[PDB]
C-alpha cells in the first residue's frame, strides 16, 4: 500500500510534471506531428491530460480500498 | 427429452474444439434478414463479438448476397471494426485499412499471426527475465514494447532493444526488431573502434546469423 | 541456303556448354570450400556465445527495413536542440516517481 | 536438319540455367554469411570491451554529470514515453482495474 | 420442462457454430476426425471454399482434401502438420487465399476489360504467371509480364513492361511504361484497368 503516499504526490506532481513539460518548448512542438507519436507507440499530448491525471487519481483511490489481492 | 440434451453436449463439444484450434471463439451472433422486391438480391447485416487471447473486439458488417442461379456469388458492402485504445497504432490502422479492403478472413488471418507474435514478445521477455533478472528491466511489463539492459551499477548506459511487430500495406504481418543505444559521451571519449554507432545496422544483422534467442543472449553476455 | 539459319545456333550451344564447365562445377567445387570456413568461424564465436525456445526466422525484408534508430533521428529536425532540454526531464525528482509507479504496478498484475 | 539443334541446344540451356542460379546464389548465400560473421564478431569484440572500460571509469567518480552524444537521443525518448504518454498507461490501468471490476 | 430450457442455447449454439465459417475455416466433428472448411475471399467478394478432412490420430493423416494438388499442400503439410496443427491450417489459408486472390483478378480481367488486349491472357493453373499483351486505344501497343513468386501475397514480385515497337522519340511509352510497372506492383489488376479508361 506504498502507493497511497506516492499518488497524492502525483497530483502535486501533476502540476510539477506538466509545468516542467510545458516549460520545455520542445515537448509541446513534437506532438501535433502525430507521425512522431506512433513510432514511440504512445500518446504525447499532455495539456488535455490535466484531467487524465485526475482520471487515475480517481481510480487509484479505488484500488487499495478493495486491495482485492 | 434424452437426446435433446446430448445434442447440446455434442454441439458444444464442437464449440470449444473450434475455439482451441482456431484460437477464435464466438459468443454473440444475432441474425437479421432483409428482402427487397422490385434476379433477386437479398441483404443481411449481423453483428458479432469474439476474442483472441487478450484481444477483445467487435465486428459489425453487412453482406450483399446477390442471388441468381447463373451467378450464385456474394460480396460485402461495409465493415466497421472498433477495438480498445492500445499503444500500438497498428491497431488504429488495423481498422483504418480493413474498411477499404473489407474482407474479414484476412482480418482473422493476421490476428492469429499478430497475437502469435505478441506472445513471443511475452514469453521471451519472461524467459530473459528468469535467466538474467539482474540485467533486464521490462519498461512496461511482460507486454512492453522493448527491454532495458542495464544494472543499478551503470544506469547512465544501457541498451534497449525494441520488439516492434506490425502489419504491412498488403494486410500481412511484418515484425521489425532493431536496436537503440543509450550512452554517455564519456564512453565515446574512449571508444576507438566506434562500433557503438553502427549498432542498429549491426543489430539488424545480429539476429540474422543467430536468431532472436541467440543474438540477444549474446548481446547480454557481451554486456555483463 | 539453310546454313545461315543453322549458323547462329552452332555457336549458341558452344556459348553455353563452355559456360557450364566453368560456371557450374567451379561454383559447386568452391561451395564446399566456403562451407568449410563458414562452419569454422561460427565455432570461433560459439566460443563467445552459447550454441542454443523456438524463435522463428525473419525475412530478408524485415532487415531491409530502415534501422529504426536512424529513423528516430531523421524524423525530428533540430534534434540537438532537443537533447539539451531532455536531460532535465529524466533528471528532476518528479519523473523518478512515475517511472517506478508504472512498473511497480505492472509487476503484480502479470502474476494475478 | 532443324531438329537436332533444337532438342539438344534448347534443353541444354533449359537444363543448365536453373542449375547455375542455384550455385550463383548459394555461393553468394555463404559469401554474404562470411561477411556477417566477421561483422558480428567485430561488434561483440568491441561491446564487451567498451562496457567494462566504462566500468573502470564509472568507479572513478560515484556521482557525475554524463553528457549525451547525438546517439543516445532515440533511447531517452523511449524511456520517457512512460512519462510522456502517462495518459494511456494511466488510462490502461484504469481498465486493467476493470478486468478486476467484476471481481 | 427440461425442453423449454435447452431451447435457448441450441438455436444460438447451432448458429454461432455456423459463424466460424464467416470468420474463416469452421469445423464439423466426425467419427474419424473433424472436417475443416478453409474459406477464401479477395476484398469482400467471396470465392470458393475448401474442406480438408483429417483424422485425430498419431501420426496425423489427412483423410481427403479438396484443396488443389496444384498448391503445395504436401510441402506445408510435412513442415507443419504433426506440429502446430493450428498453424498448418493458417499457413494453408495464406496459400489458398492467395490463389483465390489472383484467380479473382485475371478472370475479371477477361470477363470485363477484354477489348483492350490483343493476345489472350497467359495464365498458370496456379495463376503463378500472367503474360499478356494489350493496347491503349490511337494505336499504342504494349506488352507486360506479371511475375508472381511470393505465394502468400496477391500482388506480384517482378514486373516487366517491354512493348514491341517502342519509339525513342515518344517518351509517352516510357512515361506510361513506368506507370504500368509501378501500379501493377501496388494495385490489383482489375482496379487499374478501370483507372486508365475512366
Amino acid at each position: 500500500d506504498e502507493f497511497m503516499m506516492l499518488l497524492s504526490k502525483v497530483e502535486k506532481l501533476s502540476e510539477e510534471i506538466m509545468e516542467i513539460m510545458q516549460n520545455l518548448s520542445s515537448i509541446q512542438a513534437l506532438e501535433g506531428s502525430r507521425e512522431l507519436e506512433n513510432l514511440i507507440g504512445i500518446s504525447c499530448a499532455s495539456h488535455f491530460l490535466k484531467r487524465e491525471m485526475q482520471k487515475t487519481k480517481e481510480l487509484m483511490t479505488k484500488v487499495n480500498k478493495q486491495k482485492l489481492f | 427429452s434424452k437426446d435433446l440434451k446430448n445434442q447440446l453436449g455434442h454441439l458444444e463439444s464442437e464449440l470449444s474444439f473450434l475455439s482451441t484450434l482456431t484460437g477464435i471463439n464466438i459468443r454473440n451472433h444475432s441474425k437479421q434478414t432483409e428482402d427487397l422486391t422490385s434476379i433477386r438480391k437479398v441483404l443481411q447485416r449481423h453483428r458479432l463479438s469474439g476474442n483472441c487471447h487478450m484481444v477483445t473486439f467487435q465486428l459489425e458488417f453487412q453482406i450483399l448476397e446477390i442471388q441468381n442461379k447463373e451467378r450464385l456469388s456474394s460480396a460485402v458492402t461495409d465493415l466497421n471494426i472498433i477495438m480498445e485504445p492500445t499503444e500500438c497504432s497498428e491497431l488504429s490502422e488495423f481498422v483504418s485499412r480493413a474498411e477499404e479492403r473489407k474482407d474479414l478472413f484476412m482480418f482473422f488471418r493476421s490476428l492469429h499471426f499478430f497475437v502469435e507474435w505478441f506472445e513471443y514478445r511475452k514469453r521471451t521477455f519472461k524467459h530473459l527475465k528468469e535467466k538474467y533478472p539482474d540485467a533486464v528491466y521490462l519498461s512496461e511489463g511482460p507486454s512492453s514494447c522493448s527491454m532495458g539492459i542495464r544494472s543499478a551499477s551503470r544506469p547512465g548506459f544501457e541498451l534497449v532493444i525494441v520488439w516492434r511487430i506490425q502489419i504491412d500495406e498488403d494486410g500481412k504481418v511484418f515484425p521489425k526488431l532493431d536496436l537503440l543505444t543509450k550512452v554517455p559521451q564519456r564512453a565515446l571519449e574512449l571508444d576507438k573502434n566506434r562500433a557503438i554507432e553502427t549498432a542498429p545496422l549491426s543489430f539488424r544483422t545480429l539476429v540474422g546469423l543467430l536468431g532472436i534467442e541467440a543474438a540477444l543472449e549474446s548481446l547480454i553476455k557481451s554486456l555483463c | 541456303e539453310g546454313l545461315a539459319l543453322l549458323q547462329e545456333e552452332i555457336d549458341k550451344m558452344v556459348e553455353t556448354t563452355e559456360l557450364m564447365t566453368g560456371n557450374i562445377q567451379s561454383l559447386k567445387n568452391k561451395i564446399q570450400i566456403l562451407a568449410s570456413e563458414v562452419e569454422e568461424e561460427e565455432e570461433r564465436v560459439k566460443q563467445m556465445h552459447q550454441i542454443n525456445l523456438s524463435l522463428p526466422e525473419l525475412s530478408q525484408k524485415t532487415l531491409k527495413a530502415p534501422t529504426l534508430q536512424k529513423e528516430i533521428l531523421a524524423l525530428i529536425p533540430n534534434q540537438n536542440a532537443l537533447l539539451k532540454d531532455l536531460d532535465i526531464l529524466h533528471n528532476s525528482s518528479q519523473m523518478k516517481s512515475m517511472s517506478t509507479f508504472i512498473e511497480e504496478a505492472y509487476k503484480k498484475l502479470d502474476a494475478s | 536438319k532443324k531438329r537436332q539443334r533444337m532438342i539438344e541446344v534448347q534443353d541444354e540451356l533449359l537444363r543448365l540455367e536453373p542449375q547455375l542460379k542455384q550455385l550463383q546464389t548459394k555461393y553468394d548465400e555463404l559469401k554474404e554469411r562470411k561477411s556477417s560473421l566477421r561483422n558480428a564478431a567485430y561488434f561483440l569484440s568491441n561491446l564487451k570491451q567498451l562496457y567494462q572500460d566504462y566500468s573502470d571509469v564509472q568507479a572513478q567518480e560515484p556521482n557525475v554529470k554524463e553528457t549525451y552524444d547525438s546517439s543516445s537521443l532515440p533511447a531517452l525518448l523511449f524511456k520517457a514515453r512512460t512519462l510522456l504518454g502517462a495518459e494511456s498507461h494511466l488510462r490502461n490501468i484504469n481498465h486493467q482495474l476493470e478486468k478486476l471490476l467484476d471481481q | 420442462n427440461e425442453q423449454e430450457a435447452l431451447e435457448e442455447k441450441l438455436e444460438n449454439v447451432k448458429a454461432i457454430l455456423q459463424a466460424y465459417h464467416f470468420t474463416g475455416l469452421s469445423g464439423k466433428l466426425t467419427s474419424r476426425g473433424v472436417c475443416v472448411c478453409i474459406s477464401t475471399a479477395f476484398e469482400g467478394n467471396l470465392l470458393d471454399s475448401y474442406f480438408v478432412d483429417l483424422v485425430i490420430q498419431k501420426p496425423l493423416r489427412i483423410h481427403h482434401h479438396s484443396v488443389p494438388v496444384f498448391i503445395p499442400l504436401e510441402e506445408i503439410a510435412a513442415k507443419y502438420l504433426q506440429t502446430n496443427i493450428q498453424h498448418f491450417l493458417f499457413s494453408l489459408c495464406e496459400y489458398l487465399n492467395a490463389y483465390s486472390g489472383r484467380k479473382y483478378q485475371a478472370d475479371r480481367l477477361q470477363s470485363d476489360f477484354a477489348a483492350l488486349l490483343t493476345g489472350p491472357l497467359q495464365r498458370n493453373p496456379l495463376c503463378n504467371l500472367l503474360s499478356f499483351t494489350y493496347k491503349l486505344d490511337q494505336s499504342f501497343p504494349f506488352c507486360a509480364r506479371l511475375l508472381y513468386k511470393d505465394l502468400t501475397a496477391t500482388l506480384p514480385t517482378d514486373v516487366t513492361v517491354t512493348c514491341q515497337g517502342v519509339e525513342v522519340l515518344s517518351t509517352s511509352w516510357e512515361e506510361q511504361r513506368a506507370s504500368h510497372e509501378t501500379l501493377f506492383c501496388t494495385k490489383p489488376l482489375h482496379q487499374v484497368f478501370a483507372s486508365f479508361t475512366r
